[PDB]
């Protein structure tokens, strides 16, 4: 019951639209990106943000769009700075404008570049065309820091292992499928992990939050059917005791 | 163990070591279906760290995260060959801006000296981008304290609600035990009365 009132929380929250985007990384997410702006002197490359709206889940990938959301989220808090001065400066700015939340520093220019060189060659389309970039600059340090372009979104846990076993033109990683809360990461041929999906949607997603009040309400849903089995298990072997 | 943490994810924290994948496969088919747990094979990497430990503390350092770990061969064998704590320079002490900015620049060598280093209770990594300007670029992360490696209480609260628990129980016991005598008491009287009548 405890689980289905969190869920429930957790859809509430979601369906007012408190979970903006610009707030999904973090409350003060925000605070740090205008601060980081206006004190980007050290700066040679600005540490611009949020990149959600600039890195978006792409549709014909809700399959693993949490997956990728969580992926692409722990990866994402990684922003672009020149120098470690600038480091420096992001750290200065988080002690002043309060930031819940602590954003990694790669001390790397912002810069275009072809990823071809390793671009994945697979059935399966690469993390690249399952996400929407709009600057060329934060996509390309996004292939080169996460290494999407070497990544195909295998759809299967044992056809995640063959894929990798056969490794074709660059395939690292494999996000299966297995449900809405929770998906499969493969890599190593046959290393596999099962992942639940994350609950915050730091990454953005190009739909709406109702599709996360959605998947709450079922979850819900599910839950309440867990509490009733569990309840009626308990009651049979309590009604034989007594 | 903040530095293991840091440099070892929590999920090979919490991964079985295996020696073999086919050993892995046939334990996990009984044991994924019951609990998810992680199982990280042995692999047969390197053992020891690339360079002497001098050249190491030249920077400012300590030793080695394999050198701050003990415990079973097989999961520190895993751990200095996956994970190759060995490999990463690790120590109490915050480098020198001089000595970080000459890691930051790639040595004559070739390459990096490395490309994960622990200095106080920060880590940097230097990496380069694949493409582009390719500027060799390090980050530097705060590293935070746990309580992982070590067979010491914490959850202390529970312990003393336990304690709570069993003191409350044995004084139950302890007044059930005394309405047992009362019982006892009752039924002697009871069987005097009676012994007193048939007399």
């Amino acid at each position: 019951s405890r689980s289905i009132q969190n869920k429930k929380v957790e859809l509430q929250n979601i369906a007012k639209g408190n979970d903006t985007f610009l707030m999904n990384f973090d409350r003060n997410m925000d605070r740090l990106l205008r601060t980081i702006e206006q004190r980007k002197n050290e700066f040679e490359t600005p540490a611009i943000g949020p990149l959600g709206s600039l890195v978006t889940i792409r549709k014909g990938f809700e399959k693993w769009t949490r997956s990728i959301q969580r992926a692409i989220s722990s990866s994402l808090n990684a922003f672009v700075v020149s120098n470690p001065k600038d480091n420096r400066l992001f750290r200065d700015i988080m002690r002043s404008c309060g930031i819940r939340s602590n954003i990694p520093i790669v001390t790397y220019c912002l810069s275009q570049f072809d990823y071809s060189k390793g671009r994945a060659h697979g059935n399966y389309p690469t993390i690249v065309d399952a996400l929407e970039f709009s600057k060329p600059e934060i996509e390309c340090l996004f292939v080169d820091l996460s290494r999407i372009e070497r990544i195909v979104l295998i759809e299967d846990k044992n056809e995640a292992r063959n894929f990798l076993q056969r490794n074709p033109v660059n395939v690292n990683m494999a996000l299966s499928l297995r449900d809405r809360r929770s998906g499969f990461q493969l890599s190593g041929g046959y290393r596999l992990d099962t992942v639940t999906y994350q609950d915050k949607i730091r990454l953005k997603v190009n739909s709406s939050s109702d599709n996360g009040t959605q998947y709450l309400k079922d979850l819900i849903e599910q839950e309440t059917k867990e509490l009733q089995n569990i309840r009626d298990r308990y009651e049979e072997k309590l009604s034989e005791v007594r | 163990a903040a530095y293991l943490a840091q440099c070892v994810d929590y999920n090979t924290s919490k991964a079985l070591t295996v020696v073999d994948s086919d050993s892995y496969k046939l334990f996990a088919n009984p044991i994924l279906d019951k609990f998810k747990v992680n199982l990280r094979e042995l692999s047969s990497a390197d053992t020891t760290p690339p360079v002497p430990a001098e050249t190491v503390r030249d920077l400012g350092f300590e030793g080695y995260l394999s050198d701050f770990i003990t415990g079973d061969k097989r999961v520190m064998k895993m751990l200095c060959q996956t994970s190759k704590i060995h490999t990463i320079p690790v120590s109490r002490r915050e480098l020198t801006p001089a000595q970080i900015k000459k890691l930051i620049t790639p040595r004559p060598n070739g390459k990096i000296l490395f490309k994960r280093i622990i200095h106080g209770n920060r880590l940097v990594d230097i990496k380069q981008s694949a493409y582009g300007s390719k500027q060799v670029f390090p980050t530097d992360v705060s590293i935070k304290q746990t309580n992982f490696y070590q067979g010491s209480i914490m959850s202390n609260e529970q312990k003393i609600r336990i304690e709570n628990e069993i003191i409350n129980l044995k004084n139950e016991y302890n007044d059930r035990k005394s309405t047992l005598d009362a019982l006892s008491n009752q039924k002697s009287g009871y069987r005097h009365e009676l012994s007193e009548l048939a007399s």
